[PDB]
């Protein structure tokens, strides 16, 4: 089993601020990491697949990168609509696992 | 166009059982593998199980292994999760999903249902 | 109901098929034996009142 | 049964066999050996 | 003892089945006659060896059962053939064959 | 340069009946005038193949599809819009991907780290004609494989099968004429092997490549294009080879009871009669574990909550025996500052048994706690309390500053000298209470065991069970057997258990095997009819649908799980035959006076 | 590894021979009946019913 | 593809992709020569009792 962690567990930022979320794997998941965005009352939405591949419809302000055990998710200019809990998921091998999740709040 | 609808939730007693189902439409259900994911109140996402497109190979999380069974009927486009000997810790919102996965399911698209609440007490 | 044993059993060939066939042949024969002894009339004859 | 052992039923029941026997008896009593070689 | 001839057939076949089942309790050199004990105690590379010992013994026991059933079946067939002949010659006619 | 063609949303799927298509030569072996049974990945008969319209009439929707265990692909076009395919996983510069492109004169197959466009296509220009692959990918590096040959590609129907086994990418193909539209043709045609590529890459996803004409994304136009995609499954087929080594027919052995019979008999023609083709087994639905209640828990609290603890130079010992050691009580306690175990994990302790358990206890300083372990040295480790290198047990400790400290110094506690513990001392100087649980496992009867977890009791269902160590599989029902007060389970004349006493309720339960038996198919003969009836031997009709696993079968096989025509006989449950009150000469014998015949439908 | 093949193949051959002996006995009985019928049905007129 | 036997010219018609053939017992009885693409029949080397 591959354990996933995230840091910080929670961050606050204002509009236009740069927001970064770190996700780590206990093992090498290669580039196999999905980034999800979940808002209250809704199912998680996928923003990035395979470490850095953006999903269609996802704003250009969203990006990410990384390889092996250390991955980063970035918002280059936080909007009022980007307030959500972000999750990382590894899918190198089964069982699949999600990280604790990082909550982004409003400053 | 694509929809996933969970049902069969409700309230059961500890040591009891409950079977969930998910109706799929708008896509070729029988071409994709499917996942179950649960989220307890105040908690994050926990992966539960995965079944391959042909309904053959089955995989489960360690937290549910030996208690949960995953199945699908490709003639009715319905995914099932049979949970038995449910404990209080199993209280969560259960989702059916098609999770984008370049290694196993081969899915190029990511879809989620609405989620059905299962309470054990 | 052991899968591990079943997979090993397959490596011995068709012994099980032969055994199943032998017992099936006997079972069929048992009905032939009864038919030959008792079913020697084409009509069911009744005695007078 | 626990070990994959089963028993199959006969095609003819005991009642059917008894019926065959009675037909043979009725034949012999009323028609002698003629019924065994024709009408 | 008037019907010993029919009872003997029943007894012999019952005995054969009882023996076949009882053989499943034999080890045949394996650590246990119970297949589950082998799988629970030993890793696959060793469990397979113990299982083969049970397979050989159980397959041999089953083959022995079938062989004797074929031999007994032949005896019953011969008896049925005689019964059928008697039906035709003793019941459906009058025999001149002595005894 | 990549452009955005997929500006429209995805259209809803359409489906077509496969009938009998997608069958290929499983190997390169000549066989003639013979029926050969093979297990391989085939397209199931009469399956639903997805019908895609990549170009609808200018709507462009040409999705990435899963590869699964192999793909059946077919198309009917004269415009030569479909040129090739992309196979791979990530489908970007991070991994190796397979690019197959056909053109006017040849076919080019490359495996490289391609960086593909979001919706890749082949660019076609007219000046002579020019073709460009730069509309498929922006770049490619680290190429590992290259192969070039002749082109792979009424109207013409083109069928392909793509497999990827043990690093080998296998392609099969067939080209036939067709005069039908919006469907796949009926009839049989086997696909011959085309190429076997020793590539050694993983494929999980693929995409069809279309050619577009330059006559930015708005400048690309092509006529309507459509194709069919199916998926292969692990199936057994009976293949009929003619006198020239060509496959002329086939049977999908899992399509229906009749096909199953044909595969069993190894024939495409079946005579009137009853045949055993398979077996059914009822599977367990729950696992039931039952033990007696807990009667006596181990007195560990008597040590941990002691009013006073011994000095380290003169530590105390308690002996624990004849009890249930619920170690999880101490492990999950918030009253401890540390809990470490040697030779054993603290989370497995509840499942272990020991011949003796001993609890050692004393008072030390915080900076001395680290000395209570295997492989340690120091004033305590060497002179007061020594643990062996192979020690098995757990060391637990907690702060006792509110108890063992006194104003002016508590000199009642000593070591090999007094401590003088004070409430104002620093963390490493404050008193700590230590308890060590040593686990002795000798060649002797156990005296201490953890608690046994019991589940609820389930009756009248096929379950797995464990009654106080007595295990098996079967159906548990209430028994009318009268056990003596000391008897826990019973056996029959064959020395097999057939009854158990429930360890909690003391109720006696009967044990029966989970239903099993043969499955026989009753047929009038294929020269008369393709109707069949299915007999489930030694089973109750109520249980049939769960014994054959109806949900795992084809719709054709599921008709015979139940229905209007269900007749219970002494031979078993007969489904598909209509029982009548008439009587006829016996045609197809079932048993116990019952026969079946074809009169049109099958009757009993 | 060879001994494993020898045991299996020897067992298979022994099984074949055993059933041939059993089948041979059946054929012998049938041939004995055919020979009796030749003598009693063809080389004479039988009074034995059926 | 290895074995022992007698190689003779065959009148069997293999398909362009088929390299060798088998009988109903799943034993090879014909092979395509990899250089000439000629089909050859395979027979056992003569044996029997004396
Ligand atoms: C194509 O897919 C297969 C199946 O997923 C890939 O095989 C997997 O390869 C990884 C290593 O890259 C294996 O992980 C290793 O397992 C050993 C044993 O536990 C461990 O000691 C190593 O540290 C590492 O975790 C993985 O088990 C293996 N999966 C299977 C089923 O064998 C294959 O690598 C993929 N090919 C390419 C080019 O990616
Ligand atoms: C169809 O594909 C073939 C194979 O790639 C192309 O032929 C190549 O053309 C280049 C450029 O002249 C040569 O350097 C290669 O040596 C040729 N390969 C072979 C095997 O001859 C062909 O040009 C393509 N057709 C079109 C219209 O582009
Ligand atoms: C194909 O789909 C139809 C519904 O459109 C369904 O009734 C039929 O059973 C399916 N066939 C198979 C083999 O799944
Ligand atoms: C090219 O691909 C092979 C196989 O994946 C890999 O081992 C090699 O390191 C790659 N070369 C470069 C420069 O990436
Ligand atoms: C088999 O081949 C011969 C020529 O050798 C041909 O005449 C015959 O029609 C072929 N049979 C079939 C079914 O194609
Ligand atoms: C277990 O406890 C239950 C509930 O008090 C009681 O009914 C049952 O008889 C007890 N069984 C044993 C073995 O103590
Ligand atoms: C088999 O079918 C033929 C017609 O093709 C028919 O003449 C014949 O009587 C049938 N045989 C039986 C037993 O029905
Ligand atoms: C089948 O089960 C029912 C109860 O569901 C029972 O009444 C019936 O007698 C059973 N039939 C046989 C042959 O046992
Ligand atoms: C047969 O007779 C029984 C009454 O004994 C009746 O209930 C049943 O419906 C009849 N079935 C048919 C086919 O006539
Ligand atoms: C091998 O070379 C010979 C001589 O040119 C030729 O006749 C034969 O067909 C060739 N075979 C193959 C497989 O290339």
């Amino acid at each position: 089993v591959i354990w996933m962690t995230q840091s910080p567990s929670s961050l606050s930022a204002s509009v236009g601020d740069r927001v970064t979320i770190t996700c780590q794997a206990s093992q090498d998941i290669r580039f196999y990491l999905n980034w999800y965005q979940q808002k209250p009352g809704k199912a998680p939405k996928l923003l990035i697949s395979d470490a850095s591949n953006m999903e269609t419809g996802v704003p250009s302000r969203f990006s990410g990168s990384g390889s092996g055990t250390d991955f980063t998710f970035t918002i280059s200019s936080l909007q009022p609509e980007d307030i959500a809990t972000y999750y990382c998921q590894q899918y190198d091998n089964l069982p699949f696992t999600f990280g604790p999740g990082t909550k982004v709040d409003f400053k | 166009e694509v929809q996933l609808v969970e049902s069969g939730g409700g309230v059961v007693q500890p040591g009891g059982s409950l079977r969930l189902s998910c109706a799929a439409s708008g896509f070729t259900f029988n071409s994709y593998g499917m996942h179950w994911v649960r989220q307890a109140p105040g908690k994050g996402l926990e992966w539960v199980a995965f079944i391959r497109y042909d309904g053959g190979n089955k995989y489960y999380a360690d937290s549910v292994k030996g208690r949960f069974t995953i199945s699908r009927d490709n003639s009715k486009n319905t995914l099932y999760l049979q949970m038995k000997s449910l404990r209080a810790e199993d209280t969560a919102v259960y989702y059916c999903a098609n999770l984008k996965d370049s290694r196993y399911s081969g899915s190029y698209y990511d879809y989620w249902g609405q989620g059905t609440l299962v309470t054990v007490s | 109901d052991s899968t591990e044993c079943s997979n090993l059993l397959l490596q011995y060939g068709s012994f099980c098929t032969q055994l199943n066939r032998a017992l099936t042949g006997i079972a069929v024969e048992q009905d032939k034996n009864t038919q030959e002894v008792f079913a020697q009339v084409k009509q069911i004859y009744k005695t007078p009142p | 049964k626990f070990n994959g052992l089963t028993v199959l039923p006969p095609l003819l029941t005991d009642e059917m066999i008894a019926q065959y026997t009675s037909a043979l008896l009725a034949g012999t009593i009323t028609s002698g050996w003629t019924f065994g070689a024709g009408p | 003892s008037a019907l010993g001839k029919l009872q003997d057939v029943v007894n012999q076949n019952a005995q054969a089945l009882n023996t076949l089942v009882k053989q499943l309790s034999s080890n045949f050199g394996a650590i246990s006659s119970v297949l589950n004990d082998i799988l629970s105690r030993l890793d696959p590379p060793e469990a397979e060896v113990q299982i083969d010992r049970l397979i050989t013994g159980r397959l041999q026991s089953l083959q022995t059962y079938v062989t004797q059933q074929l031999i007994r079946a032949a005896e019953i067939r011969a008896s049925a053939n005689l019964a059928a002949t008697k039906m035709s010659e003793c019941v459906l006619g009058q025999s001149k064959r002595v005894d | 340069q990549c452009v955005n063609l997929t500006t429209r949303t995805q259209l809803p799927p359409a489906y077509t009946n496969s009938f009998t298509r997608g069958v290929y030569y499983p190997d390169k072996v000549f066989r003639s005038s013979v029926l050969h049974s093979t297990q391989d990945l085939f397209l199931p008969f009469f399956s639903n193949v997805t019908w895609f319209h990549a170009i609808h009439v200018k709507r462009f929707d040409n999705p990435v599809l899963p590869f699964n265990d192999g793909v059946y692909f077919a198309s009917t076009e004269k415009s030569n819009i479909i040129r090739g395919w992309i196979f791979g996983t990530t489908l970007d510069s991070k991994t190796q991907s397979l690019l197959i492109v056909n053109n006017a004169t040849n076919v080019v197959i490359k495996v490289c780290e391609f960086q593909f466009c979001n919706d890749p296509f082949l660019g076609v220009y007219y000046h002579s004609w020019m073709e460009s692959e730069f509309r498929v990918y922006s770049s490619a590096n680290n190429c590992t494989f290259e192969y070039v040959s002749q082109p792979f590609l009424f109207k013409n129907l083109r069928e392909f099968v793509f497999k990827n086994i043990d690093g080998y990418f296998k392609i099969y193909s067939k080209h036939t004429p067709i005069n039908l539209v919006r469907d796949l043709p009926q009839g049989f045609s086997a696909l011959e092997p085309l190429v076997d590529l020793p590539i050694g890459i993983n494929i999980t996803r693929f995409q069809t490549l279309l050619a577009l004409h330059r006559s930015s994304s708005s400048g690309w136009t092509a006529g309507a294009a459509a194709y069919y995609v199916g998926y292969l499954q692990p199936r057994t087929f009976l293949l009929k080879y003619n006198e020239n080594g060509t496959i002329t027919d086939a049977v999908d052995c899992a399509l229906d009871p009749l096909s199953e019979t044909k595969c069993t008999l190894k024939s495409f023609t079946v005579e009137k009669g009853i045949y055993q083709t398979s077996n059914f087994r009822v599977q367990p639905t729950e696992s039931i574990v039952r033990f007696p209640n807990i009667t006596n828990l181990c007195p560990f609290g008597e040590v941990f909550n002691a009013t006073r603890f011994a000095s380290v130079y003169a530590w105390n010992r308690k002996r624990i025996s004849n009890c249930v050691a619920d170690y999880s009580v101490l492990y999950n306690s918030a009253s401890f500052s540390t809990f470490k175990c040697y030779g054993v994990s603290p989370t497995k302790l509840n499942d272990l048994c020991f011949t003796n358990v001993y609890a050692d206890s004393f008072v030390i300083r915080g900076d001395e706690v680290r000395q209570i372990a295997p492989g340690q040295t120091g004033k305590i480790a060497d002179y007061n309390y020594k643990l062996p290198d192979d020690f098995t047990g757990c060391v637990i400790a907690w702060n006792s500053n509110n108890l063992d400290s006194k104003v002016g110094g508590n000199y009642n506690y000593l070591y090999r000298q007094s401590y003088g513990f004070q409430p104002t001392n620093g963390v490493g100087y404050q008193p700590y209470r230590v308890v060590v649980l040593s686990f002795e496992l000798l060649h002797a009867p156990a005296t201490v065991c953890g608690p046994k977890k019991s589940t609820n009791l389930v009756k009248n269902k096929c379950v797995n069970f464990n009654f106080n160590g007595l295990t098996g599989t079967g159906v548990l029902t209430e028994s009318n057997k009268k056990f003596l007060p000391f008897q826990q389970f019973g056996r029959d004349i064959a020395d097999t258990t057939d009854a158990v006493r429930d360890p909690q309720t003391l109720e006696i339960l009967d044990i029966t095997p989970c239903s099993f038996g043969g499955v026989s198919v009753i047929t009038p003969g294929t020269n008369t009819s393709n109707q069949v009836a299915v007999l489930y031997q030694d089973v109750n009709c109520t249980e049939v649908p769960v014994a054959i696993h109806a949900d795992q079968l084809t719709p054709t096989w599921r008709v015979y799980s139940t229905g209007s025509n269900v007749f219970q006989t002494r031979a078993g449950c007969l489904i598909g035959a209509e029982h009548v009150n008439n009587s006829y000469e016996c045609d197809i014998p079932i048993g116990a006076g019952i026969c079946a015949s074809y009169q049109q439908s099958i009757i009993a």
